[PDB]
């Protein structure tokens, strides 16, 4: 709804889906906080 | 979507 982190990767695949790939804690999350 | 992947270096065009 806002802001986007530093580290935070965005690992997009052209089925629609971005899914978080963060490198710096390692984390993974499909809820982009852009949108 | 299911479950997300482990992290990986990303594809974006």
């Amino acid at each position: 709804l806002g802001p986007l982190p530093p580290g935070w990767e965005v690992r997009s695949t052209v089925s629609g889906r971005i899914y978080f790939v963060d490198h710096n804690n390692r984390t993974t999350q499909f809820t982009d906080p852009r949108l | 979507d299911t479950p997300p992947p482990a992290y990986l270096p990303p594809e974006d065009p």
